[PDB]
DNA sequence: AAAAAAAAAAAAAAAAAAAAAAAAAAA
DNA sequence: TTTTTTTTTTTCTTTTTTTTTTTTTTT
């Protein structure tokens, strides 16, 4: 799942004209997650 | 063109709407009655035709305009008939049992795939679809004449009941030995038409619909009170004793839990007329638990930011080989209680079971205790108007 | 503390309305004495939204990610009294939210 | 015949309310010319809102206002009192209905109904709450708990019912002990969702929520708020936490009951009593502030009426551990 | 003691309707 | 910084748009 909500920390996502809200908690701050990508780097 | 995104309107077209989730909605109880009660699938094309027949009468309207008589009644209704015209032995005794204890959908708006139906113009719609009602004195009755009064019932189907297995069935709710089917049986011989089978009432398109009472099992019933009046009263072997009349009166009063009685139960909850204010004032612990194992399971069929406050309370505060015996057993068991059957007085013990047994079928039947008396009476001069 | 004895030496603002009472016309009207009784910070607490579904605790680490303030209610004991004393209404006022220094007795810390 | 927790049809009703403040605002307009919707809001404008109570108590030991005037009435000038209001009356009296029409010449000829609107509305939905409240306030007077708690957990999932049943599994827990939290934690659930601190005042024809029993915070506490705090309180009281609801307690400045000043006085009497049989130089001094806590509280608690047991017996305990300490 | 032309009886979900308030908006 | 629209509850009330069965009058 996409987001993740800040105060009980469980994974969640929106969609368009859904509230911005946890739903166990209601906690209006969410963290966009992490996914799997392919930066690279020099080592 | 965005403020039609957020509720979506229809303008006349709402009555086709409206009909086209009708046919959803009989569609259920359909396929329920075919698999929890075992209907025949032909019985389904039956009122496939039967639907469409009235269907055809209200695309025949010489008015676009609706003022079309729709009810949940007639749903119902034309569910009554295509289960007598193939002659399967259900009665309206049973349609009143079956959406009164919510086994079959009848109350619900809910199920009618509301994403796309309930979401355009309910708005006075769905007063009709909730079955925000019980039929008060037998609307059905009067919903079986407005169509045989729109769809012609003489020369298409056959206008009979099983009324000797309605007769049966009535003998095995109470406890009476079977030889009252057979001092009846002359009685709907004698006094009926010209020994005929049953029929259904005529077409009648006056919206008072007469004061008639020419119902079908309004008849059947009506002679059953007329016998039992006259087959004790008239007893002069002594053939019933005294304590036989108290056996059965004591046997009748006595309350068994099986799905029968507690099936009882619930049309006496839905019961506008008196006695149903002591009718759940006197149960056991036994009766009422089977009440609300009935309904943690058959109001989970309840109709339909602030979730997170209920999720909390119905969280923490929670809802948490057999002995309830069967429909034969308890049969069994109550009539083994009148075995004593091998003076002015008596008229006193006939005069009491007279009026439990007329509160029984007043009961199961959905009909008034003012009916019940226009009826019999009616009978009761045309059954000595052929004799004397 | 200081706020209660703060308010208890501002005074009682007084004006006169000059009613002629139609009675050596002593009565220059009615005695409106309004003064501040009694003020009280109240921890932050908030409402998301409206009806006070619950209010919850507010902690700071909420109030830097959200960039915005760290308030707590101030609450007046307004005293509206008329003609030296005769008739008073004690009426609790919302006067805003005023910031609340972290680690003291007004945090949830 | 119990209460059912829900409001009801608003088809006749809220037609024969109307008809009947309709009325009772000529006979009085007629009545004070002489003794020298909007009819139902001129009614309710005129005298009051109970809010923290049913009805309102007052004092005896008072002002005098004594009528002995004249015994003032006849039946002469009653009956033209009585006439022309009622012809104000039947020019309206022709939209009501036959059996409205039967109603109202009941109550001007003096009688009152006998039918109450509970037993009359056949709906499917509300026929099925008014078994479950009647079967619930049955067994629990009958100590069938276990039933009763299989009661209660399904009244509250129906979706027409609202919460006027606090006190019933407010009662239930404490007499369960199976395996539900107890009666302090639905009493949490209460205070933290219906707080509700607008001030609103009156000015609107209440139905849905008649009581005192539940609401609050506009000059009022909730009833079952400060049951919370008396359960709180008690519940503390079982070990000889106490900590926890005094800190509790002060989070509201509540500075118009004294209810709650006289709780706050108790759970420092509490700790001050219970520290000194632990005891029999720092647990001396500890002891001192939570009198001077509670004489201080106690001389709070007089602004309103009396929470003094006697105002005796509050100190003759104090004094009691200072010969101690 | 049974066939008829005038209406009323209900009913229930959705849009609205005064009261009060939160409390920024902006020039 | 003055009025402040802009918005939001907030419970109580009306709208909509049909359906079901009346009553007295003759034969
Ligand atoms: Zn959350």
């Amino acid at each position: 799942l996409k987001y993740i909500c800040a105060e009980c920390s469980s994974k969640l996502s929106l969609s368009r004209t859904d509230a911005v809200r946890c739903k166990d908690c209601g906690h209006r701050i969410l963290l966009k997650a992490r996914t799997k990508r392919l930066v690279q780097f020099e080592a | 063109q965005s403020h039609k995104k957020f509720k979506k309107l229809i303008g006349h077209e709402a009555k086709l709407l409206f009909l086209k989730s009708f046919q959803f909605i009989l569609k259920r109880q359909i396929r329920w009655l075919i698999t929890e009660m075992r209907f025949p699938k032909e019985f389904e094309h039956v009122a496939k035709i039967i639907w469409l027949k009235i269907l055809k009468t209200i695309n025949d309207q010489p008015q676009e305009e609706l003022k079309l008589q729709l009810h949940m009644t007639s749903t119902i209704s034309i569910l009554y008939l295509a289960s007598t015209h193939l002659s399967l032995p259900v009665y309206t005794c049973d349609y009143i049992k079956w959406i009164c204890t919510a086994k079959m959908p009848y109350f619900q708006a809910s199920e009618i795939l509301p994403k796309s139906w309930r979401i355009q113009l309910p708005n006075y719609y769905v007063s009709i679809l909730e079955g925000s009602i019980s039929p008060f004195n037998g609307q059905l009755y009067n919903k079986i004449a407005l169509t045989c009064g729109m769809i012609h019932f003489k020369e298409f189907f056959n206008s009979e009941i099983s009324c000797q297995g309605l007769l049966l069935k009535l003998v095995m709710q109470c406890a009476l030995p079977p030889e009252f089917y057979f001092y009846t049986k002359q009685v709907i011989e004698f006094e009926e038409t010209d020994i005929r089978n049953l029929t259904l009432w005529e077409r009648t398109d006056e919206r008072h619909t007469g004061r008639v009472s020419n119902h079908a099992e309004l008849r059947v019933l009506s002679y059953f009170m007329l016998t039992i009046n006259w087959m004790l009263s008239f007893d002069r072997d002594r053939q019933y004793p005294l304590k036989w009349i108290l056996s059965l009166t004591e046997s009748l009063t006595q309350r068994t839990t099986t799905s029968e009685s507690i099936g009882r139960n619930i049309v006496k909850v839905v019961y506008p007329d008196k006695p149903t204010s002591s009718d759940y004032f006197q149960w056991s612990e036994e009766e009422t638990l089977e009440f609300l194992k009935w309904m943690e399971k058959q109001f989970l069929p309840t109709q339909t930011d602030q979730k997170i406050a209920r999720r909390k309370l119905y969280k923490i505060f929670p809802l948490d080989s057999t002995h309830q015996l069967t429909f034969i057993e308890d049969l069994q068991e109550r009539y083994a209680k009148q075995t004593p059957f091998f003076p002015p007085a008596r008229k006193e013990a006939i005069g009491r079971l007279l009026t439990h047994i007329a509160s029984q079928l007043l009961v199961d039947f959905a009909i008034s205790k003012e009916q019940l008396k226009d009826c019999i009476s009616r009978i009761k001069n045309a059954c000595l108007h052929r004799m004397n | 503390g200081l706020l209660n004895l703060g308010v208890k030496d501002i005074g009682e603002k007084v004006i006169f309305d000059g009613k002629p009472l139609n009675s050596n016309s002593g009565y220059l009207g009615n005695k409106l004495s309004v003064s501040v009784e009694q003020v009280s910070i109240a921890k932050p607490m908030s409402n998301d939204g409206v009806s006070s579904a619950v209010e919850r605790k507010v902690y700071p680490s909420e109030s830097r990610q959200r960039l915005t303030s760290y308030r707590g209610k101030l609450l007046l004991k307004l005293k509206w009294s008329v003609n030296n004393g005769e008739e008073n209404l004690f009426e609790v006022r919302d006067c805003g939210g005023l910031p609340v220094m972290l680690q003291s007795n007004r945090c949830h810390l | 015949m119990f209460e059912v927790p829900i409001t009801l049809t608003n088809r006749k009703f809220a037609q024969r309310r109307k008809l009947k403040y309709q009325y009772i605002n000529y006979i009085s307009r007629r009545f004070d010319r002489i003794s020298k919707s909007d009819e139902e809001r001129k009614f309710w404008k005129k005298y009051e809102k109970p809010e923290k109570s049913f009805e309102i108590w007052r004092t005896v030991s008072s002002q005098n206002k004594q009528p002995i005037n004249k015994q003032k009435m006849t039946y002469h000038n009653f009956k033209k009192i009585e006439k022309i209001p009622l012809r104000k009356m039947e020019i309206p009296l022709l939209h009501c209905t036959k059996e409205n029409k039967l109603y109202f010449q009941s109550i001007s000829r003096g009688l009152e109904p006998l039918k109450t609107s509970t037993s009359e509305v056949r709906n499917y939905r509300t026929r099925h709450i008014v078994t479950l409240t009647d079967l619930l306030h049955l067994n629990v007077s009958r100590h069938n708990w276990s039933l009763a708690y299989k009661i209660f957990a399904t009244l509250i999932r129906i979706p027409g019912v609202q919460i006027k049943s606090l006190w019933g599994i407010g009662v239930e827990i404490l007499d369960n002990l199976s395996n539900s939290s107890s009666g302090l934690d639905f009493l949490q659930w209460m205070c933290q969702i219906y707080s509700s601190k607008s001030r609103f005042v009156q000015n609107i024809n209440y139905r849905s929520i008649v009581p005192p029993f539940q609401t609050g915070s506009r000059t009022h506490t909730a009833k079952f708020a400060i049951t919370y705090l008396w359960s709180s309180l008690i519940n503390c009281q079982k070990s000889m936490l106490i900590d926890k609801i005094s800190e509790w307690v002060l989070t509201p400045p509540f500075m118009e009951d004294a209810e709650v000043w006289f709780i706050y006085a108790s759970c420092h009497l509490l700790k001050a009593d219970t520290l000194s049989r632990q005891f029999v130089d720092i647990k001396i001094n500890q002891v001192i502030k939570h009198i001077h806590y509670v004489r201080t509280f106690l001389k709070i608690c007089l602004d309103k009426g009396g929470f003094a047991v006697p105002s005796r017996l509050i100190e003759n305990q104090l004094k009691s551990f200072e010969s101690r300490l």
